[PDB]
């Protein structure tokens, strides 16, 4: 199950950018694995099916955040200058607000990992597993996507977006511009949704 | 996310541009990888959703995360440029900025 | 709020040699650690009786 | 003694009763712990250079010091000490140094 949800982010990176782009954060995916298996290596922290699936959780979220920092790399220096500096901005720029979202996310997981009851127990493992993970994962996140781009990626190029998701955007901007036309009605919608 | 997107917002919108511009063109930019992001949140559990250990939480969470993602979409646009037309609140306070 | 700082892009994109080698070094180690981690069906609550 | 032992039942068995034993149990996790050390200090001078040539270079003459601790040991006909055994490994930082 592990090599299938592997795979299945795999192939969403592949078909979110279509060039062999995103793969190479994928491969980049391994380290912060087996820096967290080191990790419980050192406090002995063993397998169980429980880490397993924190583990798969782990993942989904620091590639999420390795591939919309890559993405957003890409997009400034596609739309402008193809350059390494013309990136050093972005890094300079959307660097914090990956820590500060990755540190409240860990925060939003501890409660799980403070209680002394029974089940306490089992969440403990997966705890420190998310905990380390993602601290690890914003770390690599920021040291090492500068090379893994100077070397594997191609030049600019001129702004373009994939037809299909078109119709999407149609109606994406649409229901933005309806739901303008009439903001009371967006927040009696949600009150009742809601209650 | 909403972290993400207020951010976002507020980064450019410090050049005093048109609001409603500077919204729409926030939404413009973080389109795309707010989509990838709530995919990488959904998925991932697909494939452990067939062990009955992790039953409901995966359900669970591959629904509240759509949810939420389709009203950090439309709801929060909406709500604050309602906000910030007209500050509907008051008690306003002498010695305080 | 990016004062007096923000010299991760630049010294990240030094040093290059450094990184390289800190990457391979942690590679390699966290996968001869893989095969002594440990397999155990699940952790073993303390009972109380 | 070893071909004597198989020349006879499995059911029985012999084993030293010597200072073999407690020497190899006193090394025992020297082997299984010093490697690790020897990458860290390996990182840690890497941290100083920014080439893996010199890196190798230097490194070359790490092993050759072990010409001295045996030339000045063979004419004495000192047996190998524990305490060399330990204090070899200071003798590779100071020379790598
Ligand atoms: C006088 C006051 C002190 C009295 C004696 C105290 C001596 C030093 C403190 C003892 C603490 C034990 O800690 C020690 O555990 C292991 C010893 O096998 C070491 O090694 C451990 O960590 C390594 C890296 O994760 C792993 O590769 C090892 O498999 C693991 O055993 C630890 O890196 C070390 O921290």
């Amino acid at each position: 199950a592990l090599f299938e949800a592997v795979v299945i982010v795999l192939i969403v990176s592949f078909v979110s950018l279509g060039l062999r782009a995103g793969l190479v954060v994928a491969c980049s995916i391994p380290l912060v694995l087996a820096m967290v298996f080191v990790f419980m290596e050192y406090t002995d922290i063993t397998m169980q099916r429980v880490s397993l699936g924190a583990l798969i959780i782990a993942l989904g979220l620091l590639v999420d955040d390795a591939m919309i920092t890559v993405e957003m790399m890409i997009t400034r220096l596609e739309l402008g200058d193809s350059l390494h500096d013309s990136a050093t901005y972005a890094y300079t720029s959307t660097a914090f607000p990956m820590l500060t979202g990755t540190l409240v996310t860990v925060a939003g997981f501890v409660p799980i990992g403070l209680n002394a009851s029974s089940a306490g127990e089992y969440t403990f493992t997966l705890f420190a597993v998310i905990a380390v993970a993602l601290l690890l994962s914003w770390i690599v996140a920021v040291l090492f996507a500068p090379v893994i781009a100077v070397h594997i990626l191609p030049k600019t190029l001129k702004h373009k977006s994939e037809q299909k998701k078109g119709r999407i955007a149609e109606r994406f901007d649409s229901l933005l511009h309806l739901a303008m036309r009439r903001r009371w009605t967006t927040i009696f919608l949600t009150a009742l949704l809601f209650g | 996310n909403s972290v993400i997107l207020v951010t976002q917002i507020d980064a450019f919108e410090k050049d005093g541009k048109t609001p409603w511009e500077a919204v729409l063109e926030a939404t413009h930019h973080r389109t795309r990888p707010i989509l990838l992001t709530a995919a990488a949140a959904s998925l991932g559990m697909i494939p452990i959703a067939r062990e009955v250990f992790w039953g409901p939480m995966a359900y669970a969470m591959i629904g509240g995360i759509v949810a939420a993602t389709l009203l950090t979409l439309i709801f929060l646009p909406a709500l604050y440029v309602a906000w910030y037309r007209i500050p509907e609140p008051g008690r306003h306070h002498h010695h305080h900025h | 709020m990016a004062k007096g700082g923000f010299n991760l892009s630049d010294w990240a994109l030094r040093h290059q040699s450094l990184v390289w080698y800190l990457m391979a070094v942690s590679l390699v180690m966290g996968v001869f650690s893989y095969l002594n981690l440990g397999r155990e069906e699940d952790p073993s609550f303390a009972i109380k009786t | 003694v070893k071909r004597f032992a198989d020349g006879l039942p499995a059911n029985y068995r012999i084993e030293v009763g010597g200072t073999v034993e407690e020497s190899g149990k006193a090394e025992g996790p020297i082997a299984k712990v010093v490697p690790l050390m020897l990458f860290l200090m390996a990182t840690f001078l890497m941290i100083q250079l920014q080439s893996v040539q010199k890196l190798f270079l230097v490194a070359s003459v790490a092993p050759l010091g072990l010409i001295g601790v045996v030339a000045a040991l063979l004419p004495t006909g000192t047996p190998m000490g524990f305490v060399a055994i330990l204090g070899i490994l200071a003798l590779i930082g100071i020379i790598i140094r």
